[PDB]
């Protein structure tokens, strides 16, 4: 069963072979899809790192504050989550 | 089954470059899209910045209110988080309730 | 059959390539009403920030009052309820 | 059974071997093809790193975005947890409330 | 019984030991191809490894935020997962 | 039922031990598979010791990029687990905050 | 019964002796045998070291990690598994 399946696996792994180098092509292309949109995500993000920097950790905290209300907003579609206070000595036990 | 798949996606790959490089274009599209989104975060980014650099004032009470708002959605959140004892201070009586309310001395904020 | 299902398929990406043309435009609507919406909710925080920043936190003071009785009613639904310490080496059992 | 088995093994590897040369090649292209996947996932890596290592002012304001990201996803999240109690700081009325977040003076942060 | 069978086993292993010096040979030939493989994953991790070296940690830690996402998407298919503060003297428990 | 075992044990063991000399070589072209197998992963090491142990760029990244792949695999993990919830560090309001990724200034990573 | 079980033992422990003598010959070559097939596993091993000690960690790390791709793809068959941070006073318990 090996052997027609080998003729077979060779054919086929020189058409994509072929088609690969051309899916390389593909790859150099859908990357520069990929990183424009994930950019978009992430220049998004370069413009708020500019405006944090020139501006100071206004809307760092802010979106830490705004989007802080995610945390209770979002947490507890769970049923078990908290927290526990630092600069201290928490016997942190998880739920059950 | 995998050599006319491999064939006809060399040329469907020929063709879908051309479209690659229409998809770089959507896709810078895109790009504005969601820069756009996050600044308009970044609007609000670098004016709280202006306005807090300074002095995190609207941070302070930001603090504040998304503790606050925090709290607020906290009460439809099933979240088994807590607070603890002793800073609203509800110790109501208490030096710590002047180490809580007179917490809000600045130098102690 | 599979074949029409399959260039139906790239049909449907077609079609969200235009969509997504139109969102090109309504890429450069909203760069302009965007920014600017956030220049409105976010100059309520410019000027509550240099309020502040100045003296300090005025308004959820009085708004942990009317907020309290407001969205605190909000709060007076939230089942569990407790008020953190801290200033101190705080350690902590919590709810399961 | 293992026979006949083995000295076909041994042909088909002669076979397999030119094949595996050639798996050497295809491998290769599919090399190429999952270095640039995981290469757009490093093209993220690059951008992020000149972009926000210098000084991680999006890096700060997405610990920010990423844990509401992830807390916009705590939703799947059953996951028991725990942040930190001065991380929310719902101290409100304390000294360490604005240690919190007066840090929002940079050099705290 | 056993003497039928290590007969067998002899002859089988004539076979298996010629087969599988060629196996070796075609063995050197599929290491390459798996080493190309694990090159597809290893060389992305050398561009990576480039890239991160020389523009620092971005994506070490927004891979740790922005795929960190990733952990809250995952850990909970199951409903006994977590994740949980330290820096402090945390005692650790973990539930039934 | 042991006394016709043993003596048909010795006889196939004469001529098994012939065949186990002959294991020894049939086991040592295993061997050499096994070798070859686990060399494919070996050399991919060889590569990957010099993509990674010139400086943990990547071995950082993986770290947490194998955390998010091993994590999209933690679906289906039970594994009941931990953070030091200041990895992630979600401290959304913290000094410790940017503790956690002012380590991307590379030397605290 | 112990007599004739006494005699058989008697005469088969003589003949276990000899079959002794020719199953260790039998077991020179299987101690072979076995040495070789671990050694496939231990070469392969040998080499390991070799590539990354003349490379590094890279893969020492990496099929830690991506084979930590297979940590969770083995671990999650059971029900029970975990990972806790040092730098703590983790008191480790156990699930139920």
């Amino acid at each position: 069963k090996e052997f027609t399946e080998a003729v077979e696996a060779k054919q086929v792994a020189q058409q994509e072979a072929e088609r690969a180098r051309f899916v390389v092509e593909k790859a150099e292309q859908q990357k520069k899809a990929a990183i424009i949109s994930a950019e978009g995500d992430s220049k998004a993000a370069e413009l708020i790192a500019n405006s944090l920097a020139t501006a100071g950790d206004g809307l760092i905290e802010l979106r830490k504050l705004e989007a802080a209300e995610d945390i209770a907003y979002q947490l507890s579609r769970s049923r078990n989550i908290t927290y526990l206070p630092a600069g201290q000595s928490v016997l942190l036990q998880l739920p059950q | 089954r995998e050599y006319t798949a491999a064939v006809e996606a060399k040329q469907v790959a020929q063709q879908e470059a051309q479209r690659a490089q229409f998809l770089v274009e959507k896709a810078k599209q895109e790009q504005r899209q969601k820069i756009v989104q996050a600044e308009g975060e970044a609007e609000a980014a670098k004016m709280l910045g202006e306005a807090l650099s300074k002095n995190p004032g609207y941070i302070k009470l930001r603090k504040i209110r998304a503790a606050q708002n925090i709290s607020k959605t906290i009460a439809t959140s099933q979240n088994r988080i807590y607070l603890t004892a002793d800073n609203l201070v509800l110790n109501l009586q208490d030096e710590s309730f002047t180490r809580g309310s007179d917490s809000l001395i600045k130098g102690k904020k």
